[PDB]
């Protein structure tokens, strides 16, 4: 079980850890997060009791390095370090446990939702999706914009998802217009899946990012990216059956994690109606199915 | 975006543009089979493709054997469209194809966009405006040559004859629209009134008679009080 220790907690701020969060207040003596479940990729996001605008925080892998938040009042934020001397950040993090001022990551022993959220999710391939590679954790926030929305401007601070664009060339062989379109398995199994992905595990992992960032910055180009990933599938009448039973066990999680009340922004009414009940796969997702009926029978 | 009353003017300027009209592509009669079930039995379409701006029509004939074995033709119908027009767009020099095209059918904006991602530079638009580019196949010689085709074929014709060299084609395409929109309505007393004189005659080389200015007038106005009446026999009013 691995620490994310704080230097101070000078704002108010509502701290979350993966799918738990909790209130700091200003200047409250705090110095950090323990008993993190190692093996994960996890994410630390932040929002000011003071400015809701911009969630914002850091992926990061424990078994990456050692890291720590400090807040910078220059910038205004509270940010992510990684201390280099091991020695001395092991003693730092051992007076804070000591004292008990650290909360601990709170999983209950029955709970796999972490895992089931962050399956194919791997910190190497969020570092390409962003971009900052002197650091071994990754930022996010809100008004991130990504590499498809910049195309529709500054580009060292983009979420450089795959580009999926369903009237494309890249999508759309020359003589097979209408069979590419109306059955886009060229593009997910041939273009996407062998070409670009190289496999399932890299293509689940972007879609699960995605999502994760949409829920947990509200994100909205992570938000269209996951959406498309989803689509892109569903359109396609030829798809692995191992990657329609992992299809359907991520998006369950996924629909089971989302807060109830923000569905009307995070959830595109006309994917999921087509995904459930017109497209190839209508069938194929039960699970996600009927969680979605059961819990929102409204978008449907 | 999507082109109508407003910016009407548009179809007459010096950028090049098509209407394509796709709702005599796919044409059916239906009837009874032996075993009292119900079939259909295809028939030759075109496609309707007309530049507003000069007349000029390139009619795709689409011939029943393009229909064997295929499934779904309604929807096929809106792809061969799109793939008929993309294949006259790359064959016309450079100089010479459309800045735009206009769907009259809003379910040709996917087909064609599609077939067209090789000329991004080519606006494909919708529109609001309720053109009778159906009753098309009310004009005697272009039903004439649909009918007749035993293989694909495009023919062209300038759907306006010779009217350029005395009105805009502002006005040109107004008479056309009308003339169109009276044969929609009416077919019967629409092409009673065209013909009813036989001393005015249809070129061989035109599709509609040779009318003076004057006789346009009466015209145009005999195919207003047709439309207006049809209007109130509809309605009862
Ligand atoms: C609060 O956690 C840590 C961890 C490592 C080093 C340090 C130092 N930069 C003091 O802020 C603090």
């Amino acid at each position: 079980m691995n620490t994310v220790p704080f230097t101070s907690a000078p704002i108010e701020v509502t701290i979350g850890i993966d799918q738990y969060s909790f209130n700091v207040k200003e200047n409250q003596p705090f110095h950090g997060i323990k008993d993190i479940p190692i093996g994960h990729v996890h994410v630390i996001h932040f929002q000011h009791a003071d400015n809701s605008s911009m969630r914002y925080g850091y992926w990061f892998d424990c078994r990456m390095g050692n890291f720590y938040i400090q807040y910078d009042p220059k910038d205004g934020l509270y940010k992510m370090m990684e201390e280099r001397d091991g020695a001395k950040f092991e003693n730092i993090v051992h007076n804070f446990k000591e004292r008990q001022m650290m909360v601990s990551y709170p999983k209950i022993d029955e709970d796999d939702t972490w895992y089931n959220l962050t399956e194919f999710v791997q910190m190497d391939k969020i570092r390409k999706i962003v971009r900052k590679d002197e650091n071994q954790f990754s930022y996010v926030d809100s008004s991130m914009t990504t590499v498809q929305e910049n195309e529709l401007s500054d580009p060292a601070h983009s979420l450089n998802y795959t580009v999926i664009n369903f009237k494309s060339r890249e999508a759309i062989r020359p003589g097979h217009e209408m069979e590419d379109f109306l059955d886009k398995s060229y593009y997910l199994n041939t273009v996407m899946l062998q070409g670009i992905f190289k496999n399932s595990s890299n293509y689940f992992g972007e879609l699960q990012f995605a999502f994760l960032n949409a829920m947990f910055f509200g994100n909205y180009g992570s938000s269209l990216q996951w959406h498309a990933m989803i689509e892109l599938i569903c359109s396609s009448a030829t798809v692995p059956k191992h990657m329609l039973d992992k299809l359907d066990e991520i998006l369950y999680y996924q629909i089971k994690t989302l807060p109830e009340q923000y569905s009307d922004i995070l959830l595109n009414e006309r994917v999921w109606n087509i995904c459930l009940y017109s497209s190839f796969q209508k069938n194929s997702l039960h699970n996600t199915e009927k969680i979605m009926e059961n819990k929102y029978p409204e978008l449907l | 975006g999507a082109m109508n009353s407003s910016n009407y003017a548009e179809l007459f300027n010096n950028d090049i543009k098509l209407f394509v009209d796709d709702t005599n592509v796919y044409r059916v009669t239906v009837h009874k089979t032996f075993e009292g079930n119900v079939a259909t039995k295809a028939i030759n379409g075109c496609i309707f493709t007309l530049n507003p701006k000069t007349g000029h029509l390139f009619l795709k004939i689409i011939h029943t054997s393009v229909w064997a074995g295929q499934k779904r033709l309604s929807q096929l119908a809106k792809w061969k469209t799109a793939e008929e027009v993309s294949a006259l767009v790359r064959s016309l020099p450079k100089e010479e194809q459309p800045k735009q095209i206009i769907v009259t059918r809003k379910a040709m904006l996917d087909p064609l966009e599609v077939h067209m991602l090789d000329f991004p530079n080519i606006a494909i638009r919708p529109t609001e405006l309720r053109l009778p580019f159906s009753a098309a196949m009310s004009i005697d010689k272009l039903s004439d040559v649909v009918m007749k085709a035993t293989e694909p074929q495009m023919v062209l014709f300038n759907i306006y004859d010779d009217w350029l060299d005395r009105i805009s084609s502002y006005t040109a395409f107004s008479r056309l629209t009308l003339l169109l929109r009276a044969l929609k309505t009416n077919e019967e007393s629409a092409k009673m009134i065209l013909l009813s004189d036989p001393t005015i005659t249809i070129k061989s080389y035109h599709l509609w008679p040779s009318f003076t200015d004057e006789q346009w007038i009466t015209i145009e106005s005999q195919m207003r009080d047709l439309i207006l009446t049809e209007y109130g026999r509809k309605y009862n009013v």
